[PDB]
């Protein structure tokens, strides 16, 4: 999110 | 030698050729290179850094060995000598194709998505026939909803895997990806046995013998051990959904074992599945992949889960060297490993029904209700009662949330009840609504403290990404995110490329329907925005129907949801996570299950809430749902009461009984093993 | 409204009535767009997110806000959430000049200098007259030696400067960039006194009143109690120069205070300043600048140093509260504060001659010598001596270093002396040669190890760094880095932006009359290569006559400069740490010192090595010295031979003299003011 | 250098 970060799923 | 190059597959035969290439002729920058670029297959990053460097000192316009050490670069995590090295490749030779390629993908790993797009355009322009360059770009249309020529794209995408598939190669696109393409279940299911292929034969190469596996409880004292791996210990969706279960597993039946892939990252998800495993094991310290499986050997583990497939930070080496005798694929990982080590998908009867086993590569076992858990009652038990404000009454216009709102409310001289307890416009009122209009963080009213919960980042930092349960109450209005008081929001919170021009067909229909009312995105990212309201406006409906907000941290993204009054789900993906996001905030989701895993998840989440009313079995019937519930206030008003009552009744979010009935499944799982069977279905 | 816009310098007063504005009007998008700009100045950074999104939320599209946005992510260090905000304010927008120069200044962030330089291009093309776009343009030209239009660039960015300074305004030209360009020491000067000014604007604003200081030494047990401020206590040319100072200080005269603005980055040159300083102050955990003030007040300090200046990770805000009653600039910032609030820059007599007192806005404190210290002895005493291997008599082709050199020398059938050991050419040689010749990693003679000097960082990566001495023998060639065997190799190792127009035209000179010989360089960064190599070409010289290479790690950097025979100084803005690197390999220096403080450091440190003969009064004679250097071989010889020898015999790597002498000096700034006089000229 | 980082000294 705009401030940090969203972890999310995502590809290797 | 020539040969050296050609021995593919043979990797430390390759290398020992190219070393004997330079033991005839020291000055050979070909040699260097390709020595180099062998020695990075095998993990051998700062050897292969130092002869792509010797390379470049022989031969110093050497593009294609820049281009090479680039990539060893990315690797190493040095990205900005990765770009460094891309760059110089192109200055040497501006018709570079690799190179162009190379630079897009770092462009596209810090997001910034049209950069990545242009780079990658130019590497189509100069080389027409480049199947990673096609994919990657294909992703990177699917991220920002580019559905420029969009049905020739995939029909151009199903092409290229058949290609591949066909000559053997590891194919363009990758498995995770290939939910989102219209593949045939053969095509995925190959293309995820190719890169569980990968894994084989990065480990075969160390000549391991097999390991030999317990075959009674009685080293254990008559526990299961039960190894859990993965690379999201840590501020990640596989935290929020599991990080309870390691400690509610029966100490009696059960030694759990928790084998983290990435180093501390300093977060309570962390600290908790670090304090509450019986042993936790951190083999980011033990990067060598027969070292890890050595240990995991010797902990004695019946089941190792596989908590990643194919996604960021996933050691599927360590499975490939089969250290345990019963290994599943768990929870963080929508589809199949197409994989022969890996024997069972931990899975359900809704999401993976017995039909389509062929799908899968491993054996299905279920869960009794969802295989889908969350941690939400743990994380947010701040949203389990909520309170109005009335400005006749709206259960999702002004809302207060809070551990300490029942004494609040017993501190105002009004209050009714209707259970929803219901704040009339006072001075208390007034007050709450003029910190909003002025973006003001907090006040206090007879002695509590009432947070904007816009400004939960300033309060407590913890508290908003979900480490840490909020101690002030909360406010949250429609007025915060521009969302009309006086009409229906539909909302989804999913990244944009669960999107499809067809969901987006879907969704314009049921607007059009439904004049009073507006569809509630995010900028997932904010380049996407553009995109879809052009597309929307294309669709023919007017600007202000689509509302955009950005993303928020963790317990305001679960705590807004309680502002729309549905969400409408992706049938291409669904919402996970997402899913369970939503419905604990009391929102019904209307799904349409389609036919891999990961478009199947929410009709699974909502058959455990018992919601049957809202899964669809065609586009039609979506459309009718949805329309239905933004026009029948009271059968509105009924769903959303019954997904307000059964996030807490039913299953879904029960953390201690999802434990207990892995357990069962994980007992049934040893028992068939134990006496000598082999993996097969378990219901 | 328009007013608090207009209140420009009465930061809390714009403040305190867009506050009102949204009193009046809560739906005013400008208002909270402008009162978080102002936010953000104040350092208030997630307040000033937040009504940024809230401006955004009224109007979605609002490029302007996005773009502000952006830069408080940029300070919050969220750089793809940046990179996110000023694309999409080019989407909305793509005339906006300001976002296109703000993602440019992304892109020169992450080395990414032609996607910078096009980005700030387009930037100047949709606004000329933008003065913060062209001097950064002109920065990142510098980086690369792009020279186009170099003179026309030199007299509009002198211009630019000139108007601004009329003007009142903050001008375009960083200070620390002012040394490149072709300004008036007035000029220089008076950009360094606004980057003063704006630091008490930003702390005036607190209303703090004077701090009284300590006037005797009674409270302190009678000790001048020193405090050494830094952003760069970890692995930073500043502590590769000063890591050993605080704890050589004399304990029974003085108290030393080390306060890092950095947090703890691992390095052992962090852990030795935590050791050893009396007392150690983490100010990265104090953001607040009145409370970290206030901290240093209540120490007691009576000299407060400031190691920064206009550098990265400065907080002058500090020194601008005045917490302490003698502040002095030391040895980290080339330059003039131009601030009234520093009263001492320590310098020296060649760097800094009576006559250019001008220059400074402090007054000139001198050390003895020079004022510039290396911590070389101490992380590098395995370069103390070498031998060489004999393949008549070479000292730079084949070189070992090593703690156990001499007893692996003794363990050898013959070894001649002639002081520098020599190994003939017999099976060891050959075994050595060939080691290198296939990059292989390290071989054992005689149960001692000996390493190729490229493999450094996989045998023992902390000595690659310098936190570690080298444990083993290290072999270093001329082939290394196709330098050749049979000719003169001239070196500089200093950041490509060092250079200009007439510094390559000089040392091209130099090549033209000494054929046999190659001027080594090294890709910092690899993207100025070419331009260098097209420059050179346009002044008549053929392709292999300019060498390049990587930049290495710490060590294996300055064990290489023994393979050259002469450094050529750049004159624009000389080696500081740089030329210590160089010296203490034992290689001479040819300099021509200029007028800034930046250009005359080396011919400091040559001075106090006793070198004088390595200094030019102009071009003509560094071109003249530099080719007698290359080639009177016996003269070349000597001149070798008398900086080897002086690196330890002369005060230049001596970091207890050095200490003394620097006590000696703050003791006379300190007795100079007990007795009530203000800061004058210390001699 | 490539494979790491050499920090400088640069503006703030
Ligand atoms: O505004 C938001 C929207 C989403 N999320 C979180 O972002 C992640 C999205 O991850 P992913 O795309 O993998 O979710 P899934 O595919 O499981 O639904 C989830 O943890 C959400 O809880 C968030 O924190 N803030
Ligand atoms: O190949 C190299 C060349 C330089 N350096 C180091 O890089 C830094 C360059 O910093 P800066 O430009 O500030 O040096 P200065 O201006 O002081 O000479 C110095 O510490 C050098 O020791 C390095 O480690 N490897
Ligand atoms: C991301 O996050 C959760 C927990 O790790 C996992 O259950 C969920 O399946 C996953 N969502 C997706 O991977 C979507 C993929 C389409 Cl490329
Ligand atoms: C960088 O590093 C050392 C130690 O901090 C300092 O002494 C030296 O003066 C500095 N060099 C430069 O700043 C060059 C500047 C031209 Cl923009």
């Amino acid at each position: 999110y705009p401030g940090g970060s969203t972890p999310v799923s995502s590809a290797n | 030698l020539a040969n050296i190059k050609r021995e593919q597959g043979n990797i430390e035969e390759a290398v020992r050729l190219y070393r004997k290439a330079l033991e005839v002729f020291p000055e050979f920058a070909a040699a260097h290179s390709n020595l180099a670029s062998v020695l990075q297959q095998q993990g051998k990053l700062q050897e292969a850094l130092m002869h792509y460097k010797e390379a470049i000192r022989i031969s110093p316009t050497f593009a294609d060995a820049y281009s090479n050490m680039g990539n060893t670069l990315k690797e190493m995590q040095d990205v900005q000598g990765a770009l460094q090295c891309y760059t110089r490749a192109i200055q040497i030779n501006p018709a570079f194709a690799d190179a162009h390629s190379n630079l897009a993908s770092i462009h596209k790993d810090s997001g910034n998505i049209p950069e990545a797009i242009a780079s990658y355009r130019t590497a189509l322009k100069l080389k027409p026939d480049f199947p990673d360059a096609y994919c990657n770009l294909a992703h990177c249309l699917q991220i920002v909803c580019d559905w420029t020529d969009y049905d020739e794209r995939m029909k151009k995408l199903v092409s290229i895997v058949a290609d591949q598939l066909e000559k053997n190669r590891l194919p363009s696109v990758h498995p995770h990806h290939s939910m989102l393409y219209p593949l045939s279940h053969g095509f995925r299911k190959a293309i995820a046995e190719r890169h569980g292929n990968l894994c084989l034969d990065k480990i075969n190469v160390l000549h391991k013998p097999p390991y030999e596996h317990p075959k009674d409880l009685k080293l254990s004292d008559g526990r299961l051990r039960v190894g859990y791996v993965s690379s999201d210990f840590g501020n990640h969706p596989t935290s929020h959904l599991m990080q309870s279960i390691p400690g509610m597993h029966n100490p009696d039946k059960f030694e759990v074992f928790c084998y983290a892939l990435s180093p501390d990252d300093g977060t309570n998800f962390r600290v908790k599945v670090m304090a509450e495993a019986n042993h936790f094991i951190d083999l980011s310290q033990i990067p060598c992949n027969g070292k890890a499986a050595d240990r995991i050997h010797q902990d004695g583990i019946h089941i190792l889960v596989n908590m990643n497939g194919y996604t960021k930070g996933a050691r599927n080496e360590l499975f490939a060297l089969r250290p345990a005798p019963i290994q599943a694929m768990w929870l963080g990982y929508p589809g199949t490993s197409g994989a022969l080590f890996m024997d069972y998908i931990i899975t359900d009867q809704e999401t993976s029904p017995a039909e389509v086993a062929e799908q899968y590569s491993e054996k299905l076992a279920y869960m009794p209700h969802t295989f889908f858990i969350g941690d939400h009652a743990n994380m947010f038990p701040h949203l389990k009662k909520k309170a109005v404000i009335d400005f006749h009454i709206y259960d999702n216009r002004i809302v207060l949330n809070g551990i300490d709102l029942k004494a609040f409310l017993d501190s105002l001289p009004d209050v009714k009840i209707v259970n929803m307890p219901v704040i009339p416009m006072n001075t208390i009122a007034e007050a709450v609504i003029e910190m909003i209009n002025r973006g003001q963080i907090q006040i206090t009213i007879n002695g509590f403290s009432i947070s904007n919960g816009l400004a939960t980042t300033q309060i407590n930092n913890k508290a908003a990404t979900g480490e840490e349960v909020p101690r002030t109450i909360i406010v949250t209005t429609r007025s915060q995110y521009g969302l009309p008081e006086d009409a229906i929001v539909y909302c989804n919170f999913n990244q944009l490329y669960k999107i499809d021009p067809s969901t987006l067909q879907m969704w314009a229909n049921i607007l059009k329907r439904v004049p009073n009312s507006v569809l509630w995105l995010l900028r997932f990212p904010a380049v996407g925005e553009p995109n879809i309201q052009q597309y929307a406006q294309n669709m023919g409906l007017p600007q202000n129907r689509i509302i955009f907000s950005p993303v928020a941290p963790k317990e305001e993204h679960v705590r807004r949801g309680q502002l729309a009054d549905v969400c409408l789900d992706t049938p291409l993906c669904n919402g996970h996570t997402t899913g369970m996001d939503v419905l604990w905030a009391g929102t019904p989701m209307v799904t349409m299950p389609g036919e891999t895993l990961a478009s199947r998840v929410a009709a699974s989440q909502l058959t455990c809430l018992g919601c049957l009313e809202l899964i669809a079995k065609n586009r039609q019937e979506y459309e009718d749902i949805a329309v239905k519930l933004g026009t029948d206030l009271e059968y509105l008003k009924k769903v959303r009461g019954k997904v307000w009552k059964q996030r807490i009744s039913s299953p879904l979010f029960n953390t201690k009984q999802y434990t207990m009935e892995l357990e069962r499944l994980y007992l049934q799982m040893w028992e068939h093993y134990a006496a000598g069977n082999k993996p097969d279905h378990m219901i």
